[PDB]
């Protein structure tokens, strides 16, 4: 997943 | 939630976490980062979950089984029921995963149907079969069974995330892409939608109907949109969140750990930053370019001398520690800074840069305190170790996402968590027809590396398939790795149920609870  | 004997709860169990920024989507199947992560797990649930160390455990269903790691057979629990008090069945599994490979719903996670490697998957991808020919099927309401084209012994590692979670057909049907109002929202996790306010909150409540609602403790959380790290911290002080966002201020950092070390939480976490090129936009379609980059970055400055808070300087996309792991490392990383620059410089001079005419790009990044004062503390390394110049651009979560699946950037800062602990979870988004691939970097050495490990039946030469991966990912310079991340947070010190194990950081807001305080 795409850590912000 | 297991509350241990002798808390004492307090009355309201209520709980505020900070969620870095505005989610891009309620639904399951359009979503890609971790803040559309941890509110998905409180809403909807699939066949397996994390339990608080992390390990996968039993969710919809009960139990399983495979027959040669190729034939996956899921008993579902007979009373898992969405919030409507309709039943959660096989059929609604098999409606979502055909309609999580439909490319009609454009998933970004489309491929981790891939990565799993369900059968006739790459078809309905490319649009040659339908999506109701996915290997996947009913034997009754209450039985689900998934048949794979390889044995893939990790399989069900895979099933905890928020992409193979199910999505209830007659609101989906009903309100397309107002399915997720609050008035229209049906969810199966252990807390339902009571509130969605853009840019302003999203507020959960208990889901009574939920099988394990008995268990669970909270029952009002409040997801907050805040990404600034400065700002988090200033309300968790003042005493409005409980849980922080886990990126940190480079601001108050040091400070904390001074004054509030017990509410200060640092634990493993399988994530890597790093600076993402656009492998396809010339210049960065040339090595020397991406290797230049690659190499004048200095990493102790950044890590050890900028952030500070507990990061290992990385020298490769996978996490060294991640569970079947063994990396090489590669021998510029052993150099000295002042060999590396000048092997920059040298290879930047082949690409045709010189002082005359610099290189000059652009560096996107989401809108943030702490990857604000990263960028420019790297825009600044580039610009004195290779004399590039640099323009820095942010960008609302949402937005940016979009950005690079779109491939309108050049170089973006960047972070992977992994959704599973296999080097797959990593590798898989690399590949040339990955859903997740924005790095545009399309490598047919490197695809054949991904494809073989399935062939094998042994974990020693799937490890070294995975390192001789990493090694031509390093090779062709696709990325610029700069950190393997410590997951670093503050918690109230009433705030039970949260043991920092799980380096997936998969928190369920209903294992937690509040104490009396
Ligand atoms: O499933 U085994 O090495
Ligand atoms: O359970 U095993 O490789
Ligand atoms: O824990 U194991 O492969
Ligand atoms: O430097 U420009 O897109
Ligand atoms: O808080 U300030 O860049």
């Amino acid at each position: 997943k795409k850590k912000a | 939630a297991d509350v241990p004997a002798g808390v004492q709860l307090a009355d309201k169990q209520t709980l505020v976490r900070n969620n870095g920024s505005e989610v891009q989507s309620l639904d399951p199947h359009k979503i890609e980062g971790v803040p559309e992560s941890n509110v998905s797990r409180d809403l909807f649930e699939g066949l397996l979950i994390s339990d608080v160390e992390g390990h996968p455990s039993p969710g919809v269903a009960e139990k399983w089984e495979n027959k040669d790691f190729k034939v996956w057979t899921f008993h579902l629990r007979e009373n898992a029921k969405w919030s409507d008090g309709t039943p959660v069945t096989a059929h609604d599994f098999v409606y979502s995963w055909q309609r999580l490979a439909d490319p009609n719903t454009a998933s970004p996670y489309a491929s981790y149907l891939q990565y799993g490697h369900i059968a006739n998957i790459d078809d309905i991808i490319a649009g040659k079969k339908p999506a109701t020919d996915l290997g996947v099927k009913a034997l009754d309401d209450h039985t689900f069974e998934v048949t794979l084209s390889e044995p893939v012994p990790y399989f069900y590692k895979l099933l905890v995330h928020p992409s193979v979670s199910p999505v209830p057909k007659s609101a989906v049907e009903k309100f397309g892409d107002k399915w997720t109002q609050p008035a229209n929202i049906v969810t199966n996790g252990a807390y339902k939608l009571k509130n969605w306010v853009v840019n302003e909150r999203i507020v959960l409540e208990r889901n009574p109907q939920y099988w394990d609602n008995a268990k669970t403790v909270i029952n009002q959380v409040t997801y907050l949109p805040i990404s600034s790290e400065v700002t988090d911290v200033n309300r968790y002080r003042s005493g409005e969140i409980d849980m922080t966002y886990n990126n940190m201020p480079i601001e108050l950092f040091q400070k904390l750990k001074k004054e509030i070390p017990n509410e200060v939480r640092v634990d493993p976490y399988l994530c890597t930053y790093y600076y993402e090129i656009n492998n396809q936009k010339a210049p960065f379609n040339d090595v020397r370019v991406r290797t230049a980059l690659k190499l004048a970055l200095d990493r102790d400055i950044i890590v050890n001398k900028v952030k500070n808070q507990g990061d290992l300087p990385a020298y490769s996309y996978t996490p060294p520690y991640t569970d079947g792991a063994k990396l090489v490392e590669p021998e510029w990383f052993k150099w000295s800074q002042q060999k590396r620059n000048e092997e920059a410089k040298k290879l930047l001079a082949e690409a045709g840069f010189t002082a005359d005419k610099p290189l000059t790009f652009d560096l996107l990044y989401n809108t943030s305190d702490l990857h604000k004062k990263l960028a420019i503390a790297v825009a600044s390394i580039w610009k004195k170790n290779l004399g590039v110049n640099v323009n820095l651009e942010n960008q609302e979560w949402k937005t940016f996402l979009d950005t690079r699946h779109q491939g309108t950037f050049d170089v973006a800062r960047a972070g992977w968590c992994a959704d599973y602990n296999e080097p797959t979870s990593f590798l898989n988004t690399m590949l040339s027809d990955s859903s997740n691939n924005t790095a545009h970097y399309k490598s047919p050495a490197f695809d054949k590396l991904i494809a073989d490990t399935l062939k094998v039946a042994d974990d020693t030469q799937r490890s070294e398939l995975y390192a001789k991966a990493e090694q031509q990912l390093d090779k062709d310079s696709a990325i610029v790795p700069v950190y393997y991340y410590v997951n670093a947070r503050l918690v109230k010190p009433w705030v039970g149920g949260y043991t920092g194990k799980d380096p997936l950081d998969n928190i369920y807001v209903k294992n937690l609870y509040i104490i009396k305080h």
